[PDB]
């Protein structure tokens, strides 16, 4: 079958230059112009320009033309997206796709998986962790809600379980907010039966990959501070 | 330089419905239109090219109209694998440009948040940070309006929220806002309140705490 297969994700400094792949299978390479197309965090897709790996050909969309450098190796069915100075704007999921001219149009009949590239002057840190509980006389219903906030980490992601990953239904884990820090942070959530407050225990257990840390915190709100 | 523009931006939809998406040209395009398909963390999957040919190996309930300017996605009786992006691209000429995208989401009916406020953590105050969190669980549909009160003044500018996708079993969405100041500032005021107004809610809820009363 078409595949199109690209290089992992990518997280670098301003400043710094850079080189994406995609690599093409299960086809004549030669014959199939490829585009790449940028998706910034939350929004939509952008065509950035094509190459025509027969002759090397490339085409740019204003905006990005002396931007980047579309670029081909047919000998190994591969196509390069590059910076030579990335800028922190440049952070984005970027896609290769194959064209193919039909109906008298070309369209993006096979997409690559995707690279991640996140541009920050941050450095790699791993999250502080603390619990969410409620006031000590504010838990008035039959379900309670209890938490952690993940704090002040970079890059994403982190991964968080809750008792040991015993604990899964009613867990909400949120989408991380990047802060004026240049760091993260994310809360995750359960609720659960409100006397079981005195009775169980709950921790979360928040992993980090990046800065190989792993952090558990127990959730509870003490009675004096 | 052809601007595409889609609507709606969004939509609720039930399984069964027929769902209709438009996309306009900001110039004559001809027949020259694709739509495509993206769900999260995916690539995109391409539906239909020249407005109205069914791209191989899609199913015939995605159908595509127009000419010249004006252009429409139909989906006859969307199924649970359609919930999903999608995006007109006009390939007359270059640049290639693609519309904002429409996101069809789940329909289902009113659910009114149950609120929840947290205080910072001793261990975070140590620092000299606190974070006042307010979580909405499982409300529908998603628009929510979160209000930051500090010694009943309304706050602006040091909070951030973020929202879940559709929960898989009851297709509610859930909140999360986070007010952030510094140790000192936090130490200086009593009451910390958030005000949640939702449809479901028939007058704004509050839920709030005094420091040194919780
Ligand atoms: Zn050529
Ligand atoms: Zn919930
Ligand atoms: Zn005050
Ligand atoms: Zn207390």
């Amino acid at each position: 079958e078409v595949q199109l297969v690209q290089s992992g994700a990518e997280v670098k400094k301003p400043g710094e230059s850079l080189k994406i792949s995609c690599k093409g299978s299960g086809y004549s390479f030669t014959n199939y112009w490829i585009s790449w197309v940028r998706q910034m965090p939350g929004k939509g897709l952008e065509w950035m320009g094509f190459i025509d790996p027969s002759d090397s050909y490339t085409n740019y969309a204003p905006s990005f033309q002396g931007q980047v450098t579309i670029s081909a190796d047919k000998s190994i069915s591969t196509a390069y997206l590059q910076w030579s100075s990335l800028k922190a704007s440049d952070t984005a999921m970027y896609y290769c796709a194959r064209q193919l001219y039909q109906g008298y149009m070309d369209t993006f009949d096979s997409w690559g998986q995707g690279t991640l590239v996140t541009v920050s002057s941050a450095s790699t840190k791993g999250p502080s962790v603390f619990p969410l509980a409620p006031c000590s006389r504010s838990t008035s219903e039959s379900t309670a809600a209890l938490g952690c906030l993940v704090k002040d980490y970079f890059p994403e992601p982190v991964t968080v379980s809750w008792n040991s990953g015993a604990l899964t239904s009613g867990v909400h884990t949120f989408p991380a907010v990047l802060q004026s820090s240049g760091l993260y942070s994310l809360s995750s959530v359960v609720t659960v039966p409100s006397s079981s407050l005195g009775t169980k225990t709950y921790t979360c257990n928040v992993d980090h990959k990046p800065s190989n840390t792993k952090v558990d915190k127990r959730v509870h709100h003490h009675h004096h501070h | 330089d052809i601007q595409m523009t889609q609507s709606p931006s969004s939509l609720s939809a039930s399984v069964g419905d027929r769902v209709t998406i438009t996309c306009r040209a900001s110039q004559s395009i001809g027949l020259y239109l694709a739509w495509y398909q993206q769900k999260p963390g995916k690539a995109p999957k391409l539906l239909i090219y020249a407005a109205s040919s069914l791209q191989s190996g899609v199913p015939s309930r995605f159908s595509g109209s127009g000419s010249g300017t004006d252009f429409t996605l139909t989906i006859s009786s969307l199924q649970p694998e359609d919930f999903a992006t999608y995006y007109c691209q006009q390939g007359n000429t270059l640049p290639y440009t693609f519309g904002q995208g429409t996101k069809v989401e789940i329909k289902r009916t009113v659910a009114a948040p149950s609120v929840f406020i947290f205080p910072p953590s001793d261990e975070q105050l140590k620092s000299g940070t606190a974070s006042v969190v307010c979580l909405l669980n499982n409300f529908y549909p998603r628009e929510a309006k979160v209000q930051w009160k500090v010694d009943n003044a309304l706050q602006s500018g040091n909070s951030q929220e973020s929202v879940t996708e559709q929960d898989s079993k009851d297709s509610t969405y859930s909140l999360s806002s986070t007010l952030t100041l510094s140790k000192a500032d936090y130490e200086k005021h009593k009451v910390y309140a958030c005000e949640v107004t939702h449809q479901g809610l028939s007058s704004p809820v509050t839920k709030s705490f005094n420091r040194g009363e919780c």
